[PDB]
C-alpha cells in the first residue's frame, strides 16, 4: 500500500531522507506531516515539494514513480518527531491514505541528570482522609529510569504506581512516582524518600511531616 | 486564519454511536474548503476518516462507509461526525482538520489543485468502555522551602482517581504558561488515572502573586480551579 520505515535515526547538523514507497504516489503530488507528542499534526510539505510560510527552508521534498522523499537538510534537535506521508488511492473515489509514520531520532542530543521535586501530601488531601506522596522527574535524557521509595531508612513497595517516561518539548523525558498513604502513616513517620535512578547515578529527595 | 476546535462525549458506550463537532472560527463553512476528519488510536498512526463540502457532498473511508456520517450546518457554522457500532478498536484521538479544493484523479484538467490538509484541530480523545465515568478530585501542591530551589520554587496540582482520559491543565486561566509542565497520568490499579501539573516560579514571586490552575475533565463535565498558595 504505502510503506515506511517505522523509524529512522540521524545526528544533529547531518542530512536524512524519509522515503514513501506505494503505487498510490506514481502521478500523484504527496504531501507530508509531522507530529511530535501530545500535538496534532503539522503540515510540511504539500503537492510534492512546496513548504508552508512556517516551515523552515531546510525541509524539502521530492517524488519520481512509486517514490517520495521528505529531507531534512543539516537536521536539529527540534526536527525529531513522527512523520508521515500521504496520498490518495488512484481507485474507487479515491479516497485518503497514509503511511504508517517515520519516528525521527536525532541522535548527539545533551544528556542529562533528572530533576527530582517531592510532595508532600497536602493538609486538605489528609482531612480528606487520604495522603499521596508526589515525586515529579522532568529534564532527564535519555529517557530511562527507575524509582524506588524508602519509609524512613527502610523500603516501600505497597502502594508504589510509577509512569513510564514521555517526551518533553525540549526532547527530554519526565515522569512521575506516586506514593499512597494513610493519613496516620504520613503523621507518624520520621521521613519519607524517592529514589530516582538514571544512567547509573541515584538522586534522592526526602519529606517529613511538619 | 481558520481555527478548528473538536467537541466530543469523552465516553462512548459499546455498540454506542459516537458524535463529535467541529467550531469553525475565523473563516466560514459556506466556502469553497474540504471539511474533514481524522483519527488516531492510542501509539498509532493516523487514519483518514471522511469529508465534506459544503453543499452536503462526502467521500469516506471504505473501511468505515458503514458506520460513519459527516454533516455540515452552515448557520452555527460548525461541521460533524457520527460513528456508529462503536468498539474498543474506535479508541482514538479525533481531530477535524481543514483541506484546500483539490483534483487529484487523472480526468483532472489541472493538476495543480494538490490534496492536503494544513490546519487541523487540537483533537479530541474518545474513549469507547463500559465502565462509568468518574470526575477528578483535584489538591493543591503548596509551595514551601522544600519545594523551592534558590531563585526557583515549585508549585503544583494534584488531579487524583478520574475516568476516562484526560484532563487538561491551565494557569491563571491561561495568563501563565512559562514554566508550566502537566506530567502524564498514571494509570492505578483500580483503573482510575491520576496526573500532577507543575508550574516552576522566581521564589521571590511565592506569596505575592496569585496561581491557580484551572483543571478540566471534559467527559464529566467538570472543571476545578484550585487556589494554590505557600505552606
Amino acid at each position: 500500500e504505502l510503506t515506511q520505515d517505522p523509524a529512522v535515526s540521524v545526528a544533529l547538523g547531518q542530512t536524512v531522507r524519509i522515503t514513501c514507497q506505494g503505487d498510490s504516489l506514481r502521478g500523484y503530488y504527496a504531501s507530508w506531516y509531522q507530529q511530535k507528542p501530545g500535538q496534532a499534526p503539522v503540515l510540511v510539505i504539500y503537492g510534492k515539494n512546496n513548504r508552508p510560510s512556517g516551515i523552515p527552508d531546510r525541509f524539502s521534498g521530492s517524488s519520481s514513480g512509486n517514490t517520495a522523499s521528505l529531507t531534512i537538510t543539516g537536521a536539529q534537535a527540534e526536527d525529531e518527531a513522527d512523520y508521515y506521508c500521504n496520498s490518495r488511492d488512484s481507485s474507487g473515489n479515491h479516497p485518503v491514505v497514509f503511511g504508517g509514520g517515520t519516528k525521527l531520532t536525532v541522535l548527539g542530543q545533551p544528556k542529562g541528570a533528572p530533576s527530582v521535586t517531592l510532595f508532600p501530601p497536602s493538609s486538605e488531601e489528609l482531612q480528606a482522609n487520604k495522603a499521596t506522596l508526589v515525586c515529579l522527574i522532568s529534564d532527564f535524557y535519555p529517557g530511562a529510569v527507575t524509582v524506588a521509595w524508602k519509609a524512613d531508612s527502610s523500603p516501600v513497595k505497597a502502594g508504589v504506581e510509577t509512569t513510564t517516561p514521555s517526551k518533553q518539548s525540549n526532547n527530554k523525558y519526565a515522569a512521575s512516582s506516586y506514593l499512597s498513604l494513610t493519613p496516620e502513616q504520613w503523621k507518624s513517620h520520621r521521613s519519607y524518600s524517592c529514589q530516582v535512578t538514571h544512567e547509573g547515578s541515584t538522586v534522592e529527595k526526602t519529606v517529613a511531616p511538619t | 486564519q481558520v481555527q478548528l476546535q473538536e467537541s466530543g462525549p469523552g465516553l462512548v458506550k459499546p455498540s454506542g454511536t459516537l458524535s463529535l463537532t467541529c467550531a469553525v472560527s475565523g473563516g466560514s463553512i459556506s466556502s469553497s474548503n474540504w471539511w474533514s476528519w481524522v483519527r488516531q488510536p492510542p501509539g498509532k498512526g493516523l487514519e483518514w476518516i471522511g469529508e465534506i463540502y459544503h453543499g452536503g457532498s462526502t467521500n469516506y473511508n471504505p473501511s468505515l462507509k458503514s458506520r460513519v456520517t459527516i454533516s455540515v450546518d452552515k448557520s452555527k457554522n460548525q461541521f460533524s461526525l457520527k460513528l456508529s457500532s462503536v468498539t474498543a478498536a474506535d479508541t482514538a484521538v479525533y481531530y477535524c482538520a481543514r483541506a484546500p479544493p483539490y483534483c487529484t484523479s487523472a480526468s483532472c484538467p489541472d493538476d495543480y489543485y494538490y490534496y492536503y490538509m494544513d490546519v487541523w484541530g487540537k483533537g479530541t480523545t474518545v474513549t469507547v468502555s463500559g465502565a462509568s465515568t468518574k470526575g477528578p478530585s483535584v489538591f493543591p501542591l503548596a509551595p514551601s522551602s522544600k519545594s523551592t530551589s534558590g531563585g526557583t520554587a515549585a508549585l503544583g496540582c494534584l488531579v487524583k482517581d478520574y475516568f476516562p482520559e484526560p484532563v487538561t491543565v491551565s494557569w491563571n486561566s491561561g495568563a501563565l504558561t512559562s514554566g508550566v509542565h502537566t506530567f502524564p497520568a498514571v494509570l492505578q490499579s483500580s483503573g482510575l488515572y491520576s496526573l500532577s501539573s507543575v508550574v516552576t516560579v522566581p521564589s521571590s514571586s511565592l506569596g505575592t502573586q496569585t496561581y491557580i490552575c484551572n483543571v478540566n475533565h471534559k467527559p464529566s463535565n467538570t472543571k476545578v480551579d484550585k487556589r494554590v498558595e505557600p505552606k
